């Protein structure tokens, strides 16, 4: 427990800020991110239209 | 070297206690081991306090200075085994290098984080805060308690029972980490707030600050006699 | 509401301070009349000074106090020592979060 | 004003480039000619002969 | 000529030098914090190499 | 080198201390966008939304008349892309951060030099330059 | 690197030779000594270009 | 002791190279990664890293431990996996980190 | 063994700090009251607010603080009868003088403070009407002694802590 | 100012408040750890207490109630658990 | 540290060279102490400059795109506000066609 | 060991031990499973202490090496050969799995 | 978190920010007092940093010509040539003012390892070589229709030698690449494939390596 | 020079007596282990200065010559015990190398760009590969606090 | 690492350079990008803010400002 | 940088070479007392924060070597010449001189120094609000500008 470490997984913002809105996002269990960090940097097959296709019929967490 | 018992006496936990005997026992065994090599060179060099006279004549005309200067040389090595034990000494966090006292980095850091992190509470707890702390009977045993909600016993909705048993004992939330709690103490240490003064909530971790093994400061161990490797 | 000492210590306590209060009485007069004792008897016999007679006759009367209240102020700091240690460490563990 | 002491248009860095021009400042001040070290000097040299005059009035007697 | 000016003679130029050139340093630089220090001089000039 | 080859160990030699206006709002709106995973490149410049309506429109950055646009992959003329709902949704989750930033730098924009700057010239030994 | 070891170990013994004894000053001397000082430059010169990095460089 | 060196690279450069010599059909790839990590893994190449700060400096540490880092990149590597921990902070002390699994990347150390 | 010279001993035995949970274990509730008020007032006046502070700071020096200071003065200067106790006109002995001048005087500062405070601070603490608002006013309750004892003896480990290299630090 | 003597600084929370004329000067107070010390003092305060109570007979002064437990906690406590190592 | 180490001095003399410099020896430690102070001296300043100089860079490595980076979004920042200013002008001109004119 | 968190192959502890026994003298699949060891540190006693080490140890192999999104996700056998060298994502991925497995305590 | 779709994006939200009332942030950033001098010193820095132009008055322009020695910038400045138009450091503008660092590496067909004991990649190059020309000679003729050089670019398949030729051309350099090329296209109007007359392996020492029932050799486990 | 920035690194005047420029790595190192070297030789000079004054002073045949009765040497550990300062040389020329070398050395498959330099008769080629452009595009950037964003 | 220093130019012919691409993306952005065709550089833009810092003064101010909009219809017209 | 520090040192001593004028002098005094407190008699690692701690800590160093050990060498120097009269007035070597005009020259050029860099070390205390030395260096700050109605940075 003491030797145990984060080694730079799942990295994400973590915000400063007393205003950000995003950290009370970021308190919600059910919140989710847009890319998970373990695929963040993975090479993207999908096509362009269908990208577009699904980032257009998508929905919010909340 | 201060009494264990005693030391919990005081405020001190049983880990604290060691912790505040460890720190006390460094410096005085420190200075203990300068007064204790003092006295054996007056055993030996009390010869060569008479033979230095030649070259310094008053010595042997004035016999207080005798006595001055072996008090003088009491001092010095007890100032010497205070250097070497009380003194700075930084060095670099090697485990091939700690444990032996090459520097005083344990008890240095020890001392530099309990006068850096140390403060009172600056205010009085929360009734509460007390009310919390005396529902807290017993309530940090292996087994979780299991918490039974009775509407004609704890009142309001089952379920907001539930989820305010679990974040005062279940969830483990400080009483100083609760909301209302802070809200409270805010409204009513003003007049120090009229001052500047800020409050602090959770009182001085003992635990947090001290740690003879070292463990805290993520000091590596000794290589030839730790098992456990550090970071 | 706050914690309660516990009973039997507390007890124990109440008794060990009545006694301390009469034995320190006691001590007291004890060595009132064993410094004088020790004026008149250095006085008598002893070829010194004064210095050393009033020296010898205080350091005799708070011997003769401290022989007289001996067992009383033992028994009060054991008591003290167990009650004290027992509370500290209910305190902690009920404070502990 | 006479005791700016920055006799150069140039920062602590220097960050200008030579010829680094001189200052307003520096128009008025005369190297080791001024008022200020002028009177040190002044009152150096008279302490220097207050002693001296001393002492001679004293080997005088 | 052994002793005193082969171990004082690269040392005193070099603080006579850092003293009265500043190390010859050009003067047009934008920041210490994001410019590269010109060290003093470190080839001792007394030793054979 | 050695175990003590130089001899002296410059320990007091301390990180230097950056000095940036408003680094850390900068920084943090960089955080903000980078968890939000925006396409478009020029997303990041806090005054984005001003620079490229476009991109808020159709994503029409530059005019195509002259150079043919030859797309090959995804990844591949970003800056010719509407901003997705869904990204526009993760662009909302920094808004607070990006007011926080424009504010800062408009503050800045408003400092001026004035001559009440006696220290100017002891300006990088006052901003910790004196190491 | 590992050459140097015999060439300090002559220089020793000329530097150990040298004294202890009736000293009768010829011209021979004094060339055998700036010999000796020629010597002296070149191994330290050659133990520095053996460094890998300075060779490179 | 020369000798000894010598024996070293006798036992480790030259008899490997003379075993294997033209191309196989089961495991050359294998043979030839055994061969090779039977010499491209000598200590007297890789075993600085250990005793870094006493060559490099304070700030040099953090200067360099981010290309040091980044020179071992690709996994493929055996005699990598001799070398030392780069993600070691400075003995004597560190400007940077403060925790040494703590870092932003997990292929950067900062 | 010998740590009572090798150690501060000086805050030991005044201020109340000689209190604890034990005495509290025979008190009444407003003795209890007045108790912690007087040993947090005493050994962790931060807790407490600036104005009660100031009031209690001057209450306790116009009752021990002062007048113990005083008592030891007394002690001191009756001790410093005949400075050279030792003189002749042959030679007067300025470092013997000096010496056992210093030898005697804290040693009777030492003794008037402890005998003032000694028969002072019971009077003083049980019948003082400051005091007692002063406790109405906060009342105390055992966990904040308690954390006070704790606070206390965290700033006395750090008083000897703090005066641990009084002749050279350079810091490294 | 007393109140200058009740800000909370951080430089004030860290101050050595000891000089090292301190050192020597307060040394004397040590010696109650000896238990004849400690037994003289007591004595000394109590035959203070007895002439204390006599001249509180005059107006003015009230002398030490013998049903004041406080007053009797502090006089059988004022030396119940000195000890140097603590400290 | 010399012949004292030694159980049988002459027999250490000749196990190493069959010669005696002794005197020599130790007149050279103590002159050599006495001059070995100030190229330390001077070490020590030449290493604290070069440590500086490593930290410099590896600032300038850190900060200078950021910095960069920065220098260019206050300069949007500021455009951004003029903008805003020649917009609003640009609505009065809208509600004042030509008056404005 | 450069990318792992030991300074010496002694002090790689029994789990990177166990790496020296998982594949040959060959391959830098020992250095593989080190690092997985590696993340694997105080949380291989949790279960979703085991399943952000999976997610870690993917976000690193995907570091690693350029591979399409999600093809890790496809691996036909997540056992591992004696002989597998780190030639590619997949291999990687298993290694670094294999290491968060072979964590004990 | 006092309404439930807190955080949702609000609907035709134009992000603009015309006319807002900044002293909100003043509470929520901290500017330090040396602000004037450190905003002046970065621009200053902006200036003479990134500006690797000149803007030419004749042209009214901003021009560029490639780095040079700077007594050639000094000494022989009346000189110029090479003189191009400033193109921006991007085609819309935006700041490429960032720390560089190391993509992931590919996937690599030859490994480095096998022959990376020696400085000069002779033999590696070599084997990259043959094990491209096998995979080539498999794939040859197949390329003008069944691969990237096929006429339907939307049908285009990336060469199933694309990793392998680019790894050889990594390890080999030009004249050796060229060699190499020569050598190919005699052994590919050969069309002599080297197990066309592979007899090597009959005079090769056994290994474990090479057991009958290979499948039977990798002992897989988890 | 591009601009203000003078990319000039060397800029050394005549008659300089040690390395052209001390803005490389390597050259920061090279001199810190001379400076080094240098530093801790003192007490073998020091033998240099008494050795030399004694055989001037008090080894002349006119002041103070010595008979010397030496029929055969028997020195035992001489060498050995003389040869601990080369091999303190050598050490530490072997740790400087291998400091410097480990940072320059067997790195060559994990690189960021690559380019083939030919030298051809009186001239230089600087070839780089149609690969090495795309790498150009695939350059991570470390955006905000350390955060890697790959394009 | 080692930048020379060179203060802001302020050349007329640069200046009038920056203004007009100021102008021109003052006009465009001021219908959002909503124009016939994109003629601005924002990059130049940046330039206008550092180069010509004197006219930035005029941008800073009102009546300036309101001026050099009524110029530029003028010039529209 | 280098000749920045020679710049700083040459105009701090052409500015004491002028004068030390009156609202200037009780600037100085306030800084001086400041630098005393805060950092000269404070030590370094006291503070909460580790780059707080650094920043004193070079603060401390400077004032060492600028204050301290200046000083030192000033009053050391009067004591030799001093020491150097008196040794030929008695023709003999005498041990208390050395002492006593060490302390006396270290007593009096311990203000002239701190006279000379008062500004230079309070220059060193610009750490930022985010510290509580950098706070409380802040409001000195701010309390100095007032008195002197001129702004510093
Ligand atoms: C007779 C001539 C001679 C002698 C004796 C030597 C002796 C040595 N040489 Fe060399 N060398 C050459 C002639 C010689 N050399 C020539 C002609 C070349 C170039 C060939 C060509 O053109 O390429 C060359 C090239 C050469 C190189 C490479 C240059 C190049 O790249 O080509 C190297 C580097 O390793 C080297 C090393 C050595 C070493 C380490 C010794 C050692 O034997 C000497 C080191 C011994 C000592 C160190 C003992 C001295 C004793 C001391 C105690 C010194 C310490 C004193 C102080 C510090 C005061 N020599």
């Amino acid at each position: 427990a003491l030797n145990k470490r984060n080694w730079g997984y799942n990295a994400h913002y973590k915000p400063e800020l007393e205003r950000s809105m995003k950290k009370v996002l970021y308190a919600d269990p059910n919140y989710k991110f847009p890319i998970e960090w373990p695929e963040r940097y993975m090479a993207e097959t999908k096509t362009l239209e269908q990208v577009m296709d699904e980032e257009e019929n998508w929905e919010y967490y909340k | 070297a201060a009494r264990v018992r005693t030391l919990i006496a005081a405020g001190f936990s049983k880990e604290e206690a060691e912790q505040v005997a460890w720190l006390q026992n460094h410096q005085v065994n420190g200075k203990i081991l300068g007064l204790f090599t003092g006295g054996f060179a007056l055993y030996c060099c009390n010869n060569y306090f008479h033979y230095f006279e030649r070259y310094f004549p008053r010595l042997r005309y004035q016999p207080f200075t005798k006595f001055l200067a072996q008090a003088a040389t009491v001092y010095f090595f007890f100032k010497i085994g205070d250097y070497y034990f009380t003194s700075r000494r930084y060095g670099s966090n090697d485990a091939r290098m700690n444990g032996l006292m090459y520097s005083n980095t344990y008890y240095s850091t020890n001392k530099e984080a309990l006068i850096q992190n140390f403060e009172p509470l600056n205010r009085k707890f929360t009734e509460e805060e007390v009310e919390q702390f005396l529902r807290n009977e017993g309530r940090s045993q292996e087994e979780k308690r299991n918490w039974i909600y009775n509407p004609h016993i704890h009142g309001s909705t089952e379920g907001e029972w539930k989820a305010d048993i679990h974040e005062k004992f279940d969830s483990g939330k400080a009483p100083w980490e609760r909301e209302h709690v802070k809200a409270k103490i805010l409204e009513t240490n003003k007049a120090k707030i009229d001052a500047g003064e800020e409050i602090q909530l959770k009182p001085f971790k003992t635990l947090n600050h001290l740690d003879k093994t070292g463990l805290l400061h993520r000091l590596h161990p000794f290589i030839w006699t730790n098992n456990w490797t550090l970071l | 509401r706050d914690f309660e000492y516990n009973n039997q210590d507390v007890n124990q306590l109440n008794g060990a301070f009545i006694s301390l209060v009469e034995d320190e009485k006691i001590g007291f007069w004890v060595g009132v009349g064993g410094f004088a004792y020790s004026q008149f008897i250095m006085r008598k016999f002893v070829k010194s000074t004064n210095i050393f007679a009033s020296v010898t006759s205080l350091f005799a009367g708070a011997a003769l106090a401290n022989l007289y209240t001996h067992q009383s102020r033992a028994s009060y700091a054991r008591v003290a020592a167990r009650a004290n240690r027992n509370a500290s460490l209910a305190l902690n563990k009920l404070m502990e979060y | 004003d006479e005791r700016d002491c920055r006799h150069i248009d140039i920062c602590s860095d220097y960050k200008e480039d030579y010829p680094y021009k001189f200052t307003r400042s520096g128009v008025l001040q005369q190297p080791g000619q001024m008022y200020w070290d002028l009177n040190k000097s002044a009152s150096y040299y008279s302490l220097l002969g207050l002693g001296c005059s001393v002492f001679s009035a004293l080997l005088f007697l | 000529i052994v002793l005193t000016w082969g171990w004082s003679s690269f040392q005193i130029g070099g603080y006579n030098y850092e003293r009265f050139d500043d190390n010859g340093e050009r003067r047009n630089t934008l920041y210490w914090k994001l410019s590269p220090v010109e060290f003093p001089q470190s080839k001792l000039w007394n030793r054979p190499s | 080198m050695a175990l003590f080859f130089m001899a002296n160990t410059a320990i007091s030699v301390p990180s230097v201390l950056d000095t940036s206006p408003c680094m850390k709002q900068m920084l943090a709106y960089e955080d903000c966008v980078l968890d939000a995973n925006v396409p478009q490149q020029e997303v990041i410049h806090p005054q984005w939304p001003t620079i490229w309506p476009r991109l808020l429109t159709d994503g029409k950055l530059l005019e195509f008349d002259k150079v043919p646009f030859h797309p090959e992959n995804i990844y591949n003329y970003t800056y010719m892309r509407p901003l997705t709902k869904k990204n526009k949704q993760y662009l909302y989750e920094c808004e607070e951060e990006r007011f926080v930033f424009k504010a800062c730098l408009r503050k800045v924009i408003s400092l001026k030099k004035t001559d009440k700057h006696t220290s100017w010239d002891t300006a990088e030994v006052a901003n910790l330059q004196l190491t | 690197i590992m050459i140097s070891m015999p060439a300090t170990i002559k220089v020793v013994n000329w530097t150990l030779s040298l004294v202890n004894g009736a000293l009768k000053i010829d011209l021979p001397f004094l060339f055998s000594m700036s010999f000796l000082l020629l010597f002296l430059v070149a191994g330290f010169t050659g133990m520095w270009l053996s460094h890998v990095s300075l060779n490179v460089s | 002791v020369c000798g000894i060196y010598v024996i070293h690279v006798i036992y480790n450069y030259m008899i490997p190279y003379y075993w294997v010599s033209t191309p196989l059909k089961n495991d050359e790839f294998t043979r030839l990664r055994m061969k090779d990590y039977i010499a491209s893994t000598v200590l007297e190449e890789v075993y600085g890293i250990s005793y870094a700060e006493w060559g490099w400096l304070p700030h040099d540490f953090a200067y360099n431990r981010m290309r040091g880092l980044a020179g071992y990149m690709h996994p493929d590597d055996p005699r990598a996996m001799c070398t030392s921990t780069f993600h070691r902070k400075h003995k004597y002390i560190e400007h940077e980190v403060e925790k040494v699994g703590d870092y932003h990347h997990m292929t950067y150390p900062k | 063994v010998f740590e009572f010279l090798f150690y501060n001993q000086q805050h030991k035995t005044r201020n109340g700090y000689f209190i604890n949970h034990d005495n509290l274990m025979l008190a009444s509730l407003e003795e209890r009251k007045k108790l912690i008020f007087y040993f947090i007032a005493n050994q962790v006046p931060e807790k407490l607010d600036p104005v009660d502070r100031v009031k209690f700071n001057e209450e306790l020096s116009d009752n021990l603080s002062t007048k113990a200071r005083l008592i030891g003065s007394l002690t001191g200067l009756i001790g410093l009868v005949g400075f050279p106790y030792i003189s002749t006109r042959i030679y007067s002995r300025p470092v013997l003088n000096i010496g056992l001048s210093l030898l005697i005087c804290p040693f009777l500062y030492y003794v008037g403070n402890q005998l003032t405070y000694s028969v002072w601070e019971p009077k003083f603490i049980a019948n003082n009407n400051t005091v007692c608002e002063l406790s109405k006013k906060y009342n105390f309750t055992v966990f904040d002694f308690a954390q006070a004892k704790k606070e206390a003896h965290l700033k006395a480990l750090r008083t000897e802590l703090v005066s641990d290299n009084l002749l050279y630090s350079p810091g490294i | 100012d007393p109140f200058k003597k009740v800000e909370r600084d951080y430089h004030n929370e860290r101050s050595v408040h000891k000089h090292f004329a301190s050192y020597p000067l307060k040394f004397w107070w040590g010696l109650n750890k000896f238990e004849t010390i400690q037994g003289i003092h007591s004595i000394l305060g109590n035959a203070a207490d007895l002439v204390v109570s006599t001249l509180s007979f005059i107006p003015g002064v009230q002398g030490r109630n013998n049903a004041s437990y406080i007053e009797n906690s502090i006089r059988v406590t004022r030396f119940r658990g000195f000890d140097d190592k603590t400290q | 540290m010399g012949s004292v180490w030694f159980r049988n001095r002459y027999w250490w003399y000749r196990s190493l060279y069959d010669d005696y410099v002794a005197r020599e020896a130790k007149l050279a430690f103590g002159i050599a102490a006495f001059i070995w102070l100030p190229h330390y001296y001077w070490g020590i300043h030449l290493n604290r400059a070069f440590e500086v100089n490593f930290s410099h860079r590896n600032y300038a490595h850190e900060w200078g795109p950021r910095r960069n980076r920065l220098a260019h979004s206050l300069e949007f920042e500021q455009f951004d506000m003029i903008l805003e200013n020649w917009q609003d002008l640009e609505d009065e001109y809208a509600q004042r066609g030509d008056g404005m004119l | 060991m450069a990318q792992t968190a030991h300074q010496n192959r002694y002090q790689g502890g029994l789990c990177y031990a166990q790496c020296n026994e998982l594949f040959s003298f060959w391959n830098p699949s020992i250095q593989q499973c080190w690092k997985g060891c590696d993340f694997g540190v105080g949380r291989v006693n949790d279960p979703e202490g085991r399943i952000e080490a999976q997610q870690m140890c993917k976000r690193w192999a995907a570091e690693l090496y350029w591979t399409y999104k999600g093809e890790l996700d496809t691996i036909k056998d997540l056992r591992v050969h004696a002989d597998m060298y780190p030639t590619t994502p997949q291999n990687v991925y298993r290694a670094c799995l294999a290491g968060v497995r072979r964590q004990k305590f | 978190d006092l309404p439930a779709d807190y955080g949702k994006m609000p609907a035709g939200y134009n992000f603009l920010t015309r006319g807002k009332d900044w002293r909100e942030y003043d509470k929520d950033f901290i500017l330090r007092t040396d602000a004037v001098w450190e905003k002046f010193q970065l621009e200053h820095f902006f200036r003479n940093y990134m500006k690797c132009f000149f803007f030419d008055h004749g042209l009214k322009k901003y021009q560029m010509f490639e780095p040079e020695d700077m007594y050639t910038v000094v000494f022989e400045g009346w000189a110029l040539d090479d003189l191009i138009t400033f193109p921006g450091f991007t085609p819309t503008g935006r700041t490429n003012s960032y720390q560089i660092g190391l993509s992931p590496r590919q996937r690599t067909v030859v490994p480095t390892q096998t022959f990376y004991q020696m400085q000069d990649y002779y033999m590696l190059c070599g084997l990259r070589f043959e094990r491209w020309f096998r995979c080539d000679l498999v794939y040859h003729d197949q390329r003008h229709t069944k691969f990237d050089q096929v006429k339907n670019q939307k049908n285009y398949k990336t060469y199933p030698c694309y990793r392998e030729y680019y790894e050889a051309q990594y390890a080999c350099q030009d004249d050796m690449f060229d060699f190499l090329m020569e050598l190919a296209y005699a052994r590919r109007a050969a069309d002599n494939f080297e197990s066309d007359f592979a007899s090597h392996e009959l005079t090769t020492l056994p290994t474990f390596y090479d057991t009958p029932k290979a499948a039977e050799r990798k002992t897989y486990t988890y | 020079m591009w601009g203000n920035l003078w990319t000039e690194a060397s800029y050394q005047l005549n008659f300089n007596i040690g390395f052209s420029s001390l803005r490389s790595d390597v050259l920061i190192h090279l001199a810190q282990w001379q400076y080094w070297w240098w530093f801790w030789f003192a007490l073998i000079w020091s033998f240099y200065y008494f050795i030399i004054l004694k055989v001037a002073r008090f080894r002349v045949l006119k002041m103070r010559p010595k008979i010397s009765t030496s029929y055969r040497p028997h020195g035992k550990w001489g060498d050995f015990l003389a040869c601990i300062i080369p091999l303190i040389w050598c050490i530490n020329i072997l740790t400087n190398s291998n400091l410097i070398l480990r940072l320059i050395e067997w790195q060559n498959e994990s690189s960021l760009f690559t380019v083939r330099v030919r030298a051809r008769q009186w001239y230089w080629i600087y070839k780089f590969e149609l690969k090495n452009f795309t790498d150009i595009l695939s350059t991570p950037k470390n955006i905000g606090n350390n955060r890697w964003q790959i394009n | 690492m080692e930048v020379k220093y060179r203060g802001p130019s302020d050349d007329k012919l640069e200046c009038e350079f920056l203004e007009n691409n100021l102008l021109s993306c003052l006009r465009e952005k001021s219908v959002q990008d909503n124009v016939a065709k994109m003629t601005c550089r924002p990059e130049f833009l940046v330039w206008f803010f550092l180069e010509c810092p004197t006219k930035a003064a005029v941008y800073h101010d009102p009546k300036g400002l309101r001026n050099i909009f009524i110029q530029d219809k003028i010039k529209q017209k | 940088s280098c000749t920045t520090r020679r710049f700083i040192d040459e105009k701090e001593k052409l500015e004491y070479s002028r004068g030390y004028n009156q609202q200037e002098l009780e600037a100085s005094k306030l800084r001086k007392d400041f630098v005393k407190k805060y950092i000269v008699d404070f030590d370094t690692t006291l503070y909460k924060t580790q780059v707080e701690r650094d920043w004193a800590y070079i603060a401390k160093r400077e004032y060492r070597y600028e204050v301290q050990l200046k000083s030192i060498g000033y009053g050391g120097a009067l004591a030799n010449a001093v020491l150097l009269w008196r040794i030929y007035a008695n023709k003999k070597m005498v041990f208390w001189p050395i002492p006593i005009v060490g302390a006396l020259g270290y007593l009096y050029f311990q203000p002239v120094f701190f006279q000379k860099s008062n500004k230079r070390f309070f220059d060193m205390c610009n750490v930022g609000e985010e510290y509580y030395l950098g706070r409380e260096r802040n409001k000195i700050l701010r309390e100095c500008n007032k008195i002197l109605n001129v702004e510093d940075f």
